[PDB]
DNA sequence: CATTTTGCAATTAGTACTCTTAGCTATGAG
RNA sequence: CUAAGAGUAC
DNA sequence: CTCATAAATTGCAAAATG
């Protein structure tokens, strides 16, 4: 039963990273849920037989007041987890229709191993609903806590306009960040949105850069 | 592995399953020469090879001048003189253990310690 | 003691240009190479005619 | 390609 | 080097005749099973045969080269571990006196 | 004090630098890189001094890595579009039985390791059990593509008589000798592959030959006199077809040899390499 | 390492064994194939004791008579935390019920792995001649396609003792020793997720892996 | 002076004795390979380390012996030219000649020169130059130093070419 | 041009003349002096055009303005008189 | 639905000096 | 004059 | 007799299958 224990430990770490990601995105997530210990997660999200379950592991998050004030165009968010190792067309279709009928603009899908190619094509739903796929294995360790990784803060549309006005920049003259970078996926960047990067420089104490998503 | 060849057409012999006696039986693939198998072993593969480290030893190996001499005890003659050379197995991970050939008895003995 | 031949003289390993160097064994080898390549640029009498 | 920059292919 | 010379090449027929007279087994009827511990004789890279007593052959070849019968530029090599005898007489080889 | 050993071309002292090259008729085995499908390559740069003096690079290559289970040894015969398996060549030369081929390649019955490595070759060539079949297989792979089915055999014979290892012999009836040499090359390749010997050092100075003025002028004059004699033959054919008078002076063109030698010595280019002939350095006696 | 177990040498050894990639090639001394007509008695006497336990502890009428025998290394089982049970379970898991595998105990004088291919109930009049080759094929993949322990692209691991500047509670900076792992080969994504190490402070020479795993910054 | 040369010779002899003992322990198979490398790699590492620290100790003895009026010592102390290694090589010991980061290789079959028997791994047989430039080099050591300097010149040419390309 | 020219009241660049600005000012002014430009400073016997330009810049008597181009194409006009030569 | 495999040439430290050789070969026809 | 080549300096 | 011509990087589109 060692494999079950290591799998449930990895799942707990992935859940912690997912909660941290959602809180970083700007939603209202309490610190207590982030710091949930192993035994509490085992008691709640794992059955008596010892097999963890995912259907009751999916949850919903809502924007906090600060994000609503700063981003008056983003609403509630949904996080889902798949049970079977291979995600089929039917389950992804059920997830996307559930997102559409529940009126969510962003829904993070978390899969075990992979997604069938016939399911990727239907992942981009009708706007403004957006579906983001994340692997549990890739979510075991939160990259943003690395000392190499600096602080990434998404800018609002007003802040981006002010930035481009003050620095006289064009869209392309900013430093680029790919819309496939692990941090860009982490914070849910869409193309055109500029992130502010706070870095602990060694010539000055703090350095602020700005990367535009491409 | 101690392979053998057919004595009828000078070709290879391959193992064959039998049903009446349920025994291994070597047979030819072009003349169907059939005989018994001395051993059940049919294939050997050496991931780590112990033989071949002393290969190339010849009765006049001492005539080679480049081969260095030594006076270590011979545990068949108790004589001093002998020729010594390192392991012939040219693998990069072989140990530098020496080998010795006595010029009187031609008994090859090494300088190992775990084996003894 | 199992020798088969003898060097006529070790100083014969050097070439024509490096046989001019005095005490080449008391020098750093790149200096010997420099002198070997530099004595061909040396000025003297190439032929008596 | 090419070579360089076979073919493709061959 | 000061004493280094380059061979000019000689006809290898006399050396082949010497080898054949001195007991070189012809390569046509060489069956390795009946002569396992045989030393292979190479002349200018052409495998010419095998010998069963390479020590005496090398000794007499050395004597003939040392008495002037064989041109001294001819180089003879006896690799005991590989059990090979290599004779080179062609031009271009660089040798030194000893 | 002047020592000689140099030429005077158009009043300039020209010396022929000793050109270093790899020796001929020596089998050299080299380990190859991991990505390449061949792990070891055994080659000979065969050449006969008393013949056409043409280079045929026979290579014996060991396909498949250490982790690969299908290790087939393939040889690169000249004028052949494919790497023919060695057993096909052995059966073509006249050695059909597996035991005879393995004896011609391996010398120790107790050396079961080499036999185990060699079993893929015989298992590959088991499809052919006849000398005529193997010669027909080679002729089918023959890149000339101008021989009928019945005569491919003969054509293959030519490939196995005058192009395969010229340094051994150019006549017939010596198929056994070339089979022995092929077995020796395969034996060297296996010994290098079985970690029983280190790969040959390319920089070993005993594996190199220095062409001095002798061999250089010899091959240059060989080419130049081939030119002159071809011109003689062309002139003879022209004057016999046109039935004009025949004269020796009108046939030979001494300008051919003279100009060829004078150009190849005046300019460093050795043909029709570079820097073979150089202006003799007269700045100092040691120079 | 994790700050709680920075100086714990045995936990560092545990982590090293957890990430060090291991293959049967580094363990198997040799491989062989034998003809055993019946899977109840073996013609080899030395390993006989093995079966007289396993057959006693335990189907057997549908097994190929060809047996694949692997002889392992005791020193390989010593320097690496590997046992006969672990490798046997690995092989059984990766080959399902199609290969019946037995192994001697660790304390036994010789480490022997014996494998037999199960026979399908349908009669085969041509597979029997070629069965041996099939076994060979299996042996080949069994040497490299599977992994006992560790994560991929990790050829070898070395454990060093570095010495860092830690702000002591009294205020100064102290030279605290630490156990650090250097790894030949880079599998940053798989190594970072391994529990017991510090996920934050992992670093790699290959900045391509850093960029594709951690980010452009 | 005489006592310092005697002490330098004693240091070289002690280092050679330690190398011989390491060679015995390797040849008697009692040597264990360091984790992460083979037996030959560890043996060569230990031999090179011992010879390097031997040359360093001999150079340190020579440098300590050099009086303050010594001109080479004066130049080194001023930092204008020279260093400790130059004093070590000129006065105490030239050291170990290395090719490709390893000791002198067996260009001939299993031996560096036809003046050494096969499989001779002693320091003198593989390029160690125990003689200072004041004392002069033996023929074999002269050749090994020539190989080392050849590697130096080749590396200089290759490095300047590659650095030029990188700079552009 | 009106859109490009940032008004003097809100120039956001350093008020100190840069080494490149000083070098080009000295070069241009020395060139003009060499081509018989009028001198706005009294001369104490100096004859080198470069030192003439230096003496002119010491008391800010050079009738030129720098047009500093921002990366977007906008420019700021800094008169040499109001630039402070500190280096 | 899942792999899979294969064949090679262009471009790659700066300057700076001196000297040597050669420029479609031979044959037809106006 | 051009091109090619060789040797050479740092 | 003289002019005119004989190391290491890259950068993939096929073709085959079950
Ligand atoms: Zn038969
Ligand atoms: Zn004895």
């Amino acid at each position: 039963d060692q494999e079950n224990e290591r799998n449930i430990s990895r799942l707990w770490r992935a859940f912690r990273t997912v909660k941290e990601m959602v809180k970083d995105r700007g939603y209202f997530i309490t610190q207590e849920e982030v710091e949930l210990p192993l035994e509490d997660f085992k008691a709640k999200y794992c059955d008596s037989m010892g097999r963890p379950q995912r259907k009751m592991m999916s949850f919903q998050a809502n924007p906090t007041e600060e994000s609503i004030s700063k981003f008056p165009d983003m609403g509630s968010l949904w996080v889902e987890f798949c049970d079977e190792p291979s995600v089929g067309v039917k389950t992804m279709k059920t997830f996307v229709i559930h997102i559409q009928e529940k009126n969510f603009q962003t829904g993070i899908f978390v899969y075990q191993n992979n997604i069938t190619p016939s399911a990727m094509k239907l992942v981009p739903s009708i706007p403004p609903a957006t579906i983001e796929t994340f692997n549990e294995a890739a979510l075991v360790v939160n990259i943003t806590h690395h000392e190499l990784v600096p602080k990434h803060i998404r800018l609002s549309s007003d802040e981006k306009r002010e930035l481009l006005k003050r620095y006289r920049l064009k869209e392309s003259q900013l430093p680029r960040i790919q819309r496939a970078d692990p941090v860009a996926l982490y914070l849910g960047l869409k193309r055109g949105e500029v992130v502010k990067i706070i870095r602990k420089s060694e010539t000055s104490g703090r350095y602020a850069s700005y990367r535009i998503c491409m | 592995t101690t392979f053998r060849f057919c004595r009828d057409c000078n070709n290879m012999l391959y193992p064959r399953e039998d049903k009446e006696n349920n025994r291994l039986l070597f047979e030819c693939r072009t003349c169907s020469y059939v005989e018994e198998a001395g051993s059940p072993l049919v294939y050997r593969h050496e991931l780590i090879t112990n033989i071949g480290e002393t290969a190339g030893v010849v009765q006049d190996i001492g005539s080679d001048p480049t081969l260095p001499r030594s006076d270590r005890e011979c545990p068949k003659c108790h004589s001093r003189e002998n020729v010594f050379f390192q392991s012939q197995q040219r693998r990069k991970d072989t140990s530098m253990v020496l080998f010795f050939v006595c010029l009187s008895c031609s008994h090859i003995f090494t300088s190992d310690q775990k084996n003894k | 003691t199992t020798f088969t031949h003898c060097e006529i003289h070790p100083s014969m390993i050097l070439g024509v240009a490096a046989s001019i160097i005095p005490f080449p064994d008391h020098n750093q080898s790149p200096r010997n190479t420099y002198q070997s390549a530099m004595g061909k640029q040396a000025m003297g009498v190439f032929l008596t005619n | 390609t090419x070579p360089g920059v076979t073919x493709p292919g061959v | 080097s000061l004493m280094s010379c380059i061979s000019v090449g000689t006809d290898p027929m006399p050396i082949i005749t010497f080898l054949s007279e001195w007991g070189m087994e012809p390569l046509e009827d060489y069956v390795p099973h009946q002569s396992p511990d045989a030393t292979r004789v190479f002349v200018n890279g052409v495998w010419h045969g095998v010998h069963r007593n390479p020590a005496r052959l090398m000794e007499t070849l050395r004597t003939l080269r040392r008495k002037g019968d064989i041109n001294p530029e001819v180089s003879m090599i006896r690799d005991i571990r590989e059990k090979e005898l290599k004779i080179f007489t062609d031009a271009g080889r660089v040798y030194r006196p000893l | 004090f002047d020592m000689g050993g140099y030429f005077i071309i158009n009043g300039s002292e020209k010396v022929l630098i000793a050109q270093e090259r790899s020796a001929g008729n020596i089998v050299q085995v080299f380990k190859k890189a991991a990505p390449s499908p061949i792990s070891h390559v055994a080659e000979i740069r065969s050449a006969l001094e008393k013949g056409s003096r043409f280079i045929s690079t026979l290579q014996v290559k060991l396909y498949g890595r250490e982790g690969s289970s299908a290790r087939t040894i393939k040889a690169t015969l000249p004028y052949i579009k494919q790497d023919i398996p060695i057993v096909i060549i052995f059966r073509a030369l006249g050695i059909i039985p597996d035991g005879e081929i393995l004896e011609h390649i391996c010398y120790d019955v107790n050396d079961w390791q080499m036999l185990e490595m060699l079993k893929p070759c015989v298992e590959d060539g088991f499809v052919i059990q006849d000398r005529e079949t193997a010669l027909d297989f080679i002729g089918r792979r023959g890149t000339a593509l101008g021989i009928k089915k019945e005569k491919r055999i003969q054509y293959a014979k030519d490939i196995l008589q005058k192009e395969f290892l010229p340094h051994i012999t150019q006549l017939e009836g010596f198929e056994s000798r070339k089979a022995f040499f092929l077995g020796y090359m395969i034996n060297r390749l296996l010994l290098c592959a079985l970690d029983r010997k280190d790969q040959d050092d390319r920089d070993h100075f005993g594996k190199k030959r220095l062409d001095l003025a002798g061999p250089l002028l010899a091959q240059l004059f060989k080419t130049l006199f081939k030119k002159l004699t071809k011109d003689i033959f062309r002139y003879m054919q022209r004057t016999v077809e046109e039935a004009h008078d025949f004269n020796m002076k009108l046939a030979i063109n001494a300008k051919t040899i003279t100009s060829g030698l004078k150009y190849a010595l005046a300019t460093g280019n050795w043909g029709e390499r570079a820097g073979v002939s150089q202006v003799l350095n007269r700045y100092t006696y040691s120079s | 390492l994790e700050p709680g177990h920075a100086a714990d040498q045995e936990q560092a050894k545990l982590i090293r064994s957890a990430i060090e990639h291991t293959t049967l090639k580094s363990v198997t001394i040799a491989s062989e194939i034998y003809y055993d007509p019946d899977p109840r008695s073996t013609v080899i006497p030395e390993d006989e004791e093995i079966i007289q336990l396993h057959f006693s502890l335990l189907s057997f009428d549908q097994q190929s008579p060809w047996l694949l025998r692997l002889e392992l290394d005791r020193a390989a089982m010593n320097d690496k935390d590997l046992t006969m049970g672990q490798v046997g379970e690995r092989i059984k898991q990766t080959f399902k019920n199609d290969l019946f595998v037995i192994w001697s105990e660790d304390n036994d004088e010789k480490l022997i792995i014996r494998c037999r291919v199960v026979r399908p109930k349908s009669l085969d009049a041509e597979t029997e001649a070629e069965e041996d080759h099939m076994l060979k094929k299996i042996e080949n993949t069994m040497l490299e396609n599977i992994t006992l322990r560790g994560v991929e692209n990790i050829e070898r691991v070395v454990m060093m003792k570095y010495d860092r500047k830690v702000p002591s509670p009294t205020g100064e900076y102290v030279k605290e020793p630490e156990w650090v792992l250097e790894t030949d080969g880079v599998n940053l994504s798989e190594v970072m997720t391994v529990p017991g190490i510090d996920p934050t402070r992992i670093y790699t020479n290959s900045f391509i892996d850093i960029m594709e795993v951690l980010g452009i910054e | 002076d005489g006592p310092t040369m005697r002490e330098i010779t004693e240091t070289i002899a002690e280092a050679k004795k330690k190398v011989l003992d390491v060679t015995k322990e390797a040849q008697a198979n009692l040597l264990t390979a360091k984790h992460g490398m083979t037996l030959r790699e560890s043996f060569e590492d230990n031999v090179v380390r011992f010879l390097n620290e031997a040359r360093d100790k001999a150079g340190r003895l020579a440098e300590v012996n050099l009086k303050d009026l010594n001109n080479v010592k004066q130049m080194v102390m001023a930092g204008s030219k020279g260093s400790f290694i130059n004093i070590a090589q000129m006065s105490a010991c030239v050291g170990q000649q290395s090719v490709e980061g390893k000791r002198i290789a067996f260009g001939f079959v299993d031996r560096t020169l036809p003046h050494f028997s096969k499989d001779d791994y002693s320091p003198e047989s593989k390029g160690f130059v125990e003689n200072s430039y004041l004392r002069g080099l033996t023929p074999q050591e002269f050749f090994f130093h020539a190989m080392g300097g050849r590697e130096g010149l080749i590396d200089t040419a290759v490095k300047t070419a590659e650095t030029g390309y990188i700079q552009r | 041009l009106k859109e490009k020219a940032i008004p003097k009241d809100q120039r956001a660049t350093t008020p100190y003349m840069t080494k490149y600005e000083r070098a080009r000012i000295l070069g241009t002014r020395a060139l003009q002096i060499s081509m018989n430009a009028p001198v706005f400073v009294d001369l104490e016997g100096e004859t080198d055009p470069l030192r003439i330009a230096m003496k002119e810049l010491a008391e800010k008597k050079i009738p030129l303005v720098i047009r500093r181009y921002l990366p977007d194409g906008s420019f700021e006009d800094w008169s040499v008189e109001e630039l402070i030569v500190d280096l």
